[PDB]
């Protein structure tokens, strides 16, 4: 039981803690500004270094 | 032309225009539809009542027969595929046979969504307009040729959809009777409205940045026209300039999926879906699944297909970090409407995986 | 965009082909008639050698700090809630500093730098010196990319989370056998291309092609079943 | 969506190169394989790499000792001159 | 110093940036937006101005009236603020705690949380 | 597959009457018909109304009064007048639309798209590989709408 | 099993001969820098007559030959008998 | 789609508009020529004022266009014929009527 | 039809029969087929398809 | 609980001692000995007219 | 019926079992075949009226196509 | 700053100053249109600042935690690594001595051109090529107005 | 269905040399003039020029 | 796509991808509109949260086709939503994407958990009134009844009908690329 | 077909648990069992498309008349196995089955246990035997070892007589 479905249960459980329910505006702009910073660091990383 | 101009070259907009100048008269004569002056030698039956609830039904009925109308002209339809109106349209079989589905998706769903208001008339007139307009402009997108008209269309359907958004009821009648010497502060459609604006503006913003960087690279922003110098480019590497392709892919791509609403984005659509209509919602995904994603797919597969060589690696790593981030999201709705938001957020999600994998 | 394509290199196609090869020497061999400085700064091509062991680990030990620094600036310190006084401190110290910003950034991102620069190094070393005899390039990858992450997760993040850890290992593992590994849509050859050889005749080839379509032949099921009609 | 006119109401510079382009990619069953010299036409003439290139080239070449002065160039004759010739009008005379 | 290319593609990165730089007022977000759409037709001359394009410069009508409708947009999203009970400073919204807000402090309209 | 006279009352039906389910053909393909004039005019377009596009117009104000009774049988608390402005609009509408039709119809004969009692010289041969609608059509209406199956 | 079903393969390994030079002209193509090396070499010793006997093209034969054996021996080497990697690792 | 003949065809000059009328008599009558001489290959020196013309009226995507339309009708041509065509219909609509019973017992491959 | 699956194995295959040199990663499914595919898995694989459904019977009575 | 945890490892172990020491003798081995072709066992081949 | 009267194999298999496979081949083989040996056919009857004239074209001998 | 105030006078100086470069490209026109649109713009938007913000006391909020945490090495890292210029050069990387196409006049096309307006190639855009996206832009305004009535209402 | 069925025949048909067109323009860089593909890149760009 | 003599033969259909996502596209569409359909059918402000799943316990057609819908959004056989999901699993297999086989695979897995979850709060101490009332009764919309029987139909047995519409989308996609 | 036939006999098995079950808990013990089971059919109907589209034919002859590589084989013998393993039931993938045991009606755990575990083995073995591997069957043998050990070692401390019975 514990290794079967509560390794998953209380992954769900943990990740849900780092997460909000409701929506910020703030949150939702850094949101967006970090996906577009991050997804552009990370395509440029693979092209030059990786 | 400056010499001659030939019918071809605005034919197929000659419905749109009589279709469009049929829906402005009869939106135009429903707004002075309560003043009827009596004069002094007429006489009156009965007592005339100001308090008017007329049903949208009417307004759903003649958008319905209009598009009705439409699909029995483009079932009429023959010619010879090329461009139109100075390659600004594009009208291919595709394209035709993605217009009438479309229409007929709308029809079926319009069919629906008045059968449904004949039960309760919890919508106003204003709402149906907007529908039926964004409706008439909705199988445009498809014949478009160039960035640029696809620009503009999605910047208007865009401001049909905050129309329409601001065209839900915000007051309903209930029983609540406990409520009558108290005020209770609802920031739903605020939260709605603010959201939907700075979404579009961030995306449109992004469209056009990447338009004006396509246009330099190559000088113009068809479709097949751009797509043939993509892959010169690749066999004659002129511009070896790697980095700037990526920046515009990243710019597309990233402009598509918030303006789809895609994961990791997706909080934004969460929140959209949890304060509109059960009508609005429908009508919204009808909108953006139908027109919105196909249009995604085809940019990602017919238009910018010789481009998919730096797509891929952006389609995998945005699919990997929207499947690891949403599955811990998934399970702690406590709303129906955001579950169905999160329906469909896990479809486009699949969808992706699988234009990805179309895409090879 | 390629991954790995230096180690994804079909060297007798490229040969044929005529296409430039990055396992060629990239070094440069000044003659007997040059300057003391013409022939110091000829040592360059030592950081051009990918064989010096110690070149692989310092530019490996770079991409991990590079690759945490990013992580930080992205999710890592944001997400943290330092406590109110010693932002305060901070704030006091930058205004009676000339460039405070730069000593602020260096004390907050020092750790995941190190960490990101020693996780790398040690990550290269395992893989090039431990993974490089196995035969199931799938399996070998799988299991070292597990190791290293499980034993990351118990203690980076925390020994509790083990298991998700390892998982997470299994899937990059996975994922860089599929791409890293594999020219999975980072082909550097048109699909079905054959070289010739021995120096056979026209007449022969064609004997040959048409023997094997006729092989080609019995790739349909219909004709292997017989199941056609007669047109 | 190709203007094709100069900004002056004109046509644009790259508008026969782009005609000559359009007509090779239409004629050929290939065009990706037969258009090459017409598609290194139309991008030179839109973006000029290969000017900026060329003007890099000289520019390092410049920071070469090798040339130190230029033939000077009389119009009432139209014709280039040697420096060391000592005509009128010149800077040092 | 930069080439204008250089720069205004820069200017135009760090303006989006900076539209979530400073706090989260619906004022100021619609005056970042109109200075991004304003960065944005600076950058369609320029480059219409680099590549001799018609279409390029014909953006700029387009752009100024997208940028008008955004604006009235924004300024009847503004003005329905005050009926909706909502400060303009988006962050008094929210009862998340952030270290940003040098006096957010909200607490429970009641008196006394435990009578006798 | 026989088509309904040109110039006739009923030559609207032959734009009911397809060969293929091609919305559109190719660039280079030849016409069903002889092309009269590919560089048309609206001017010409518009010299080009017949018989067909009267009575494409007629069919159209005649199939109008019950679409506009449909439209009607959804309003509800509306003065007579504004209900016989609307049905009128609607009426109107409809026969736009029937305009619109007879108009298109024209071009299209115009443009030789449509059978407009015109020939090629020559026949183009296309060989049925593919013919499983030859006899589901043979032995229904179906034929009827397939022009020359 | 798989061991006991007939060998539908035999190669020169399997036939029992030398299949050196096949290797040797399947791997000449991998080194063609060395062998243009050792071409320039020939050609600079042919040029100079009566050249200090300390000037020979021996070094660039070695690595030309290193460069065309370091392929080709391992390949040859895998398909000998005996050569199976064992049960487990 | 970057490499689609016909997509690449398709499109046009600012401007350029295609005289279909004229285009279609000038290849009927090359085609006619063409016809006349009979030959599997695409000879166009034999017709050279028909060949002149063709290229003179229609353009090289509308020459293409014709040249692989009439390439491919050739091929179909000596490929089959309609009696068999409409005979082998026939049975495979009949056939499509029943059942195909998997090829048990084989006695090949 | 008999399909196939793509190689990942970035290995060089020389086929001498025809001459040939083909990459495990970069082959058609009729090479795969031809090639990589071609292994046998029957006892008797010489013989017809009744042929070896009455082998199997036999040897199984046998 | 270590030894019924580590019970699976210590089954695959014993199994492939076992099939080493089956190897060496040649017995019967953990392997899909696929010997009739795919023919089910009493599986009617009978064809149709 | 008259929903599984197009194809001899059923819906289900067809919908399912032909997945991306030339529809041209799935639904009527011999036309495919016939066109995929155009080329083929024409070699085969050259070799054919060669050999009647007592020329073998031993690279066109394995050309003999049944179907 | 966080006064709204002096957000939109920092604004303004902006639209200046890309006026200005404008003006430096000579670009005078568009860069007249924008200053004029501008204006009306910053004239409606003080008059809503004095709506919404006359006492113009903007949030107590601090720069410092956003920036030490975040912004800093986020815009350091993306200002690294961006570079969209391939081919674009600095005006002095070569000397103005070795271009001449500037001095070169095209007399017959002079003699050919009878526009007096640099509006030319703006009518010939909005005009002729890109009539559609007028339309669609002069649809989208019309629905705009009908959505701002009904956010009014 | 059926009318469909025959028109994505002639379809599938039309697109057969598209396929064998863009295989053409998709040989790799250096790859046209390869004697795999020499005959192939021969007779499409001299044969197959004919318009 | 492998060449024989300087003729090739093409044993796969490039435009079948382009319909594999538009019927997944239609598929998805189709089952929202039904998931939709029995919402428009009963008073919309009686199903807020999660938890109140349970109002759809009411007249048994209601109940079984809120079943079958719920069970065919998460793709379970063989409804039209194991399709979509069957279909695209083949095509990726077609196109060799192990990887984004075991990707879209553990999605469907926590999908259909998600999906399934939702079936916990189905249950019902007895029948629930969601439906509204028109001349004092409640009022049931004949139309939308059928509309939402024929959605049903094309759910549950529309799997063997599968081939029509595969052949309908294959011929739209034919002429994508032609 | 056969694939397709496996996979219907799931929504007949949560409709009957669903609405036939009298024990409360068992809405929880019918959507574990309903998950589980859907894994199983994921795991085989990716195990079955791969075949399907290896060769695109649908007749096991055909299927004889082919030979997969070391790879695909393997991939396809380790799917079957965790699909089948899954509907077996088998260890650790058994508490489905526990809970259905536990919580289902006494008619519908009769026929779950009797009838949908034969059905799961045969599917198995129809497909393992059209399918020639030379992979070692050491770990299919080991599981199924190891999950007898485990079924049989806690019979001892099942005082709930459906408990015992699933276990055995």
């Amino acid at each position: 039981e514990y290794l079967t479905k509560k390794t998953i249960d209380s992954f769900i459980f943990n990740n849900n803690r780092f997460n909000f329910i409701n929506l910020v505006e703030s949150k939702y702009f850094l949101q967006i500004l970090t996906l577009i910073l991050y997804l552009f660091f990370i395509t440029i990383f693979i092209l030059f270094y990786i | 032309m400056l010499l001659r101009l030939l019918v071809s070259e605005y034919i197929f907009f000659l419905p749109v225009f009589t279709n469009l100048f049929i829906y402005w008269h009869i939106f135009f004569k429903n707004n002075i539809n309560l003043v009827n002056k009596k004069n002094n030698w007429d006489k009156s039956i009965s007592v005339k009542n100001i308090i008017i609830k007329q049903n949208p039904s009417f307004i759903i009925r003649l958008n319905l027969l209009l598009n009705s109308l439409m699909v029995l002209y483009l079932i009429t339809f023959n010619g010879y595929s090329s461009t139109f109106w100075w390659s600004h349209f594009k009208l291919n079989n595709y394209s035709l046979y993605m217009y009438l589905l479309v229409i007929i998706f709308n029809n079926y769903f319009l069919y629906i969504t008045e059968k449904h208001i004949k039960i309760l008339n919890n919508y106003s007139i204003d709402y149906f307009f907007s529908i039926i307009n964004i409706t008439l402009f909705i199988p445009m997108i498809f014949l478009s040729n160039t960035l640029f008209t696809f620009f503009f269309l999605i910047e208007l359907v865009s401001c049909a959809i905050f129309y329409k958004f601001i065209v839900s009821k915000i007051s309903f009648k209930n029983s609540n009777y406990k409520d009558n010497y108290f005020s209770i502060f609802s920031k739903n459609y605020l939260n709605v409205l603010f959201y939907q604006y700075w979404s579009s503006f961030f995306s449109s913003v992004m469209i056009g940045f990447c338009i004006i960087y396509l246009f330099s690279l190559t000088g113009s922003t068809e479709w097949s026209i751009i797509n043939f110098i993509v892959a010169s480019n690749n066999q004659i590497n002129y511009y070896t300039n790697n980095i700037t392709l990526l920046f515009i892919c990243l710019t597309l791509i990233i402009g598509f999926i918030i303006k789809l609403g895609i994961a990791p984005i997706q909080l934004y659509k969460i929140e959209i879906y949890k304060g509109l209509p059960f009508l609005s919602i429908f009508f919204y995904t009808t909108f953006y699944f139908l027109i919105f994603f196909l249009f995604f797919s085809l940019l990602f597969i017919y238009y910018l297909s010789a481009l998919n060589n730096f797509f891929w690696i952006i389609l995998l790593i945005i699919s990997i970090i929207g499947i690891f981030y949403i599955i811990s999201i998934i399970f702690d709705i406590n709303l129906f409407k955001a579950f169905l938001a999160y329906s469909t957020i896990i479809n486009s999600i699949s969808f992706i995986l699988l234009i990805i994998a179309i895409i090879f | 965009m390629e991954l790995n394509s230096s180690a994804k290199e079909d060297s007798h196609y490229v040969g044929v082909l005529g296409y430039p090869s990055q396992h060629d020497p990239h070094t440069l061999h000044p003659k007997k008639h040059d300057s003391t400085f013409t022939k110091v700064y000829a040592c360059r091509d030592m950081l051009w050698d990918h064989h010096w062991e110690v070149r692989n680990t310092l530019y490996a030990g770079f991409k991990g700090a590079l690759l945490g620094v990013a992580y930080a600036s992205g999710f890592g310190l944001i997400s943290k809630t330092v406590p109110s006084i010693v932002l305060k401190k901070m704030f006091r110290f930058v205004r009676n500093n000339n460039f405070g910003h730069i000593r602020i950034m260096q004390d907050l991102l020092t750790p995941y730098a190190l960490t990101g620069f020693g996780l790398g190094s040690v990550y290269y070393l395992y893989q090039h010196n431990v993974w490089e005899n196995r035969s199931n390039k799938w399996l070998a990858e799988v299991l070292s990319n597990a190791l290293f992450f499980q034993v990351a997760t118990a203690v980076c993040v925390n020994p509790g989370f083990h298991i998700y850890g390892m998982v997470g290992g299994i899937l990059f593992g996975t994922l860089k056998y599929a791409f890293y590994n594999s020219s999975f849509f980072q082909e550097k050859e048109s699909i079905g291309s054959y070289t010739t050889f021995g120096d056979l005749s026209e007449e022969e080839r064609k004997k040959q092609e048409y023997k094997d379509y006729i092989q080609f032949l019995g790739n349909y099921h219909k004709v292997r079943n017989g199941q056609l009609v007669d047109l | 969506s190709y203007s094709g006119y100069s900004l002056n109401g004109g046509v644009h510079p790259c508008l026969p190169f782009y005609e000559r382009m359009l007509q090779c990619a239409k004629s050929e069953a290939l065009p990706i394989k037969m258009c090459t010299a017409q598609t290194e036409d139309y991008l030179e003439c839109h973006h000029r790499k290969k000017q900026y290139a060329l003007n890099y080239a000289i520019k390092k070449e410049l920071n070469n000792i090798r040339i130190v002065a230029l033939p000077r160039y009389d119009e009432e004759n139209d014709t280039f001159v040697p420096f060391s010739q000592a005509t009128a009008d010149h800077i040092f005379q | 110093m930069l080439t204008w290319i250089s720069f205004w593609s820069l200017i135009f990165w760090l303006i989006l940036i900076i539209l979530v730089l400073k706090p989260k007022n619906f004022i100021s977000i619609l005056f970042m937006s109109e200075l991004t759409w304003l960065a944005l037709y600076c950058l369609s001359l320029l480059f219409g101005a680099i590549y001799c394009d018609i279409t390029l410069l014909s953006i700029s009508f387009f752009i100024l009236g997208v940028a008008g409708l955004e604006f009235s947009f924004g300024i009847l999203i503004a003005i329905l603020y005050k009926n909706l009970n909502e400060s303009l400073n988006t962050d008094l919204n929210n009862n998340n705690n952030n270290q940003n807000i040098f006096d957010k402090n909200f607490k429970t309209p009641l008196e006394k949380i435990n009578w006798q | 597959s026989q088509t309904f006279a040109h110039d006739s009352f009923l030559g609207g039906l032959n734009l009911f009457k397809r060969r293929d389910p091609r919305f559109v053909l190719d660039q280079g393909e030849r016409p069903p018909y002889p092309i009269i004039n590919s560089n048309s005019s609206f001017v010409d377009v518009l010299s080009n109304f017949n018989k067909a596009d009267f009575g494409l117009v007629l069919f159209s104000a005649a199939i109008g009064f019950p679409l506009s009774r449909w439209v009607l049988k959804g309003l509800t608390f509306s003065s007579l007048n504004y209900r016989r402005g609307l049905f009128s609009s609607v009426y109107g509408g409809v026969i736009l639309w029937g305009l619109v039709l007879g108009f298109n119809n024209s071009y299209y004969r115009l443009n030789g798209f449509v059978d407009n009692g015109l020939v090629w010289k020559r026949k183009e041969r296309k060989l049925n590989k593919y013919d499983f609608t030859s006899e589901f059509e043979d032995n229904s209406f179906f034929k009827k709408l397939r022009i020359r199956d | 099993s798989s061991g006991d079903l007939p060998s539908a393969t035999l190669s020169m390994i399997q036939q029992g001969q030398d299949p050196k030079e096949l290797v040797l002209q399947h791997c000449k193509p991998n080194c063609l820098h060395w062998e243009q090396k050792l071409k320039r070499c020939e050609a600079k010793l042919r040029e100079l007559v009566n050249a200090d006997p300390e000037m020979s093209c021996m070094y660039p034969l070695r690595d030309w030959v290193t460069c065309v054996e370091a392929c080709v021996q391992p390949q040859i080497i895998s398909q000998l008998v005996g050569a199976q990697k064992g049960r487990i690792w | 789609m970057e490499f689609s003949n016909a997509l690449l065809s398709q499109t046009k000059l600012p401007g350029q508009q295609y005289d279909y009328k004229r285009c279609f008599q000038a290849s009927n009558t090359h085609f006619e020529c063409l016809d006349s001489i009979r030959d599997a290959y695409d000879n166009h020196h034999k017709c050279p004022q028909t060949y002149q013309a063709w290229q003179s009226s229609c353009d090289v995507g509308i020459r293409r266009y014709q040249m692989d339309n009439r390439e491919q009708q050739k091929k179909d041509q000596l490929l089959y014929s309609k009696e068999q065509l409409k005979n082998y219909n026939a049975a495979k609509n009949k056939e499509a009527y029943g059942i195909t019973a998997p090829k048990n017992l084989s006695f090949a491959f | 039809a008999f399909g196939g699956f793509r190689q990942t194995d970035n290995s060089l295959i020389i086929d001498d029969r025809r001459k040939i040199i083909l990459n495990t990663r970069s082959l058609n499914d009729f090479q795969q087929k031809i090639y990589l595919r071609n292994f046998f898995t029957n006892y008797r694989p010489d013989l017809s398809s009744y042929d070896y459904f009455a082998f199997k019977e036999k040897l199984r009575i046998g | 609980n270590v030894l019924f945890f580590c019970t699976p490892l210590f089954l695959y172990l014993i199994l492939q001692v076992e099939e080493l020491n089956s190897e060496k003798r040649g017995g019967t081995s953990n392997k899909f000995y696929h010997n009739n072709a795919g023919f089910f066992h009493f599986q009617i081949y009978d064809n149709k007219q | 019926g008259v929903w599984s009267n197009i194809h001899p194999t059923d819906k289900v298999t067809l919908s399912f079992a032909n997945i991306g496979r030339p529809f041209r081949l799935i639904y009527r083989p011999e036309i495919f075949l016939r066109d995929q040996q155009a080329k083929f056919i024409q070699l085969e009857k050259e070799h054919i009226e060669k050999s009647k004239k007592g020329e073998f074209v031993e690279t066109t001998s394995p050309l003999v196509l049944w179907n | 700053n966080n006064n709204l105030y002096y957000i939109l006078l920092y604004i303004f100086l902006e639209i200046v100053f890309f006026g200005l470069f404008l003006c430096l490209y000579q670009l005078e026109l568009f860069t007249g249109f924008l200053w004029v649109a501008e204006f009306a713009i910053v004239f409606i938007a003080v008059v809503l600042l004095f709506y919404l913000n006359i006492d113009g006391l903007h949030l107590k909020y601090n720069h410092n935690i956003n920036n030490v945490l975040y912004y800093t090495p986020s815009l350091v890292l993306f200002l690294i690594f961006f570079n969209i210029d391939y081919f674009s050069e600095l005006e002095l990387f070569l000397p103005l001595e070795l271009s001449f196409i500037d001095i070169y006049d095209d007399y017959y096309e002079g003699f050919n051109n009878s526009i007096m307006n640099d509006f030319t190639p703006l009518t010939l855009s909005y005009y002729s090529i890109n009539s559609a996206e007028f339309i669609i832009i002069g649809l989208l305004l019309l629905l705009g107005s009908v959505a701002c009535v009904n956010l009014y209402k | 269905r059926r009318m469909a069925l025959e028109q994505l025949c002639y379809n599938e048909e039309k697109l057969e040399r598209y396929q064998i067109r863009a295989k053409l323009q998709s040989l790799k860089i250096g790859e046209e003039l390869s004697d795999a593909y020499r005959e192939s890149f021969f007779e499409h760009a001299v044969q197959k020029n004919n318009i | 796509m492998s060449i024989f003599s300087n003729i090739w033969i093409n044993n796969d259909l490039n435009s079948y991808g382009l319909s594999i996502l538009l019927l997944n596209i239609i598929n998805y569409l189709i089952v929202f509109m039904l998931i939709l359909s029995v919402i428009l059918l009963t008073n919309l402000s009686k199903f807020k949260s999660l938890n109140q799943f349970k109002e759809f316990n009411s007249y048994n057609f209601i109940l079984y086709s809120l079943i079958f819908s719920l069970l065919s959004m998460a793709g379970i056989p063989p409804l039209l939503g194991f399709t979509g999901k069957f279909l695209a699993i083949l095509y990726s297999s077609f196109k060799s994407q192990y990887l984004l086989i075991l990707f879209m695979t553990i999605l469907n897995i926590f999908g259909m958990y998600f999906y399934i979850q939702n079936l916990r709060f189905v249950v019902k101490k007895n029948k629930s009134s969601i439906l509204n009332y028109k001349n004092y009764y409640v009022n049931i919309n004949y139309s939308i009844t059928l509309n939402i029987i024929l959605l049903n139909f094309f759910n549950f047995f529309g799997i063997l009908f599968l081939s029509d519409l595969i052949i309908i989308l294959n011929y739209i996609s034919s002429y994508i690329y032609i | 077909l056969f694939f397709m036939c496996y996979e219907l006999l799931l929504i007949p098995s949560f409709l009957i648990v669903y609405f036939v079950s009298p024990s409360r808990r068992a809405i929880q013990a019918s959507l574990y069992f309903v998950i589980w089971t859907q894994l199983g059919s994921l795991l085989v109907l990716i195990a079955i498309s791969y075949i399907i589209s290896i060769t695109n034919t649908y007749e096991f002859n055909d299927l004889k008349y082919f030979n997969f590589t070391n790879s695909e084989s393997t991939i396809i013998i380790f799917l079957i196995f965790l699909g089948f393993g899954f509907k077996a039931p088998i260890w650790p993938f058994h508490y489905w089955l526990t809970k259905t045991h536990v919580e289902a009606p006494s008619g519908f755990s009769i026929y779950l246990s009797g009838f949908l575990v034969k059905t799961a083995l045969y599917g198995f073995y129809k497909f393992n035997t059209s399918i020639f591997i030379d992979i070692d069957s050491s770990i299919f043998i080991a599981i199924c070892i190891m999950g007898v050990v485990d079924s049989s070692l806690k019979m001892w401390g099942q005082t709930d007589l459906k408990k015992l019975v699933a276990y055995g």
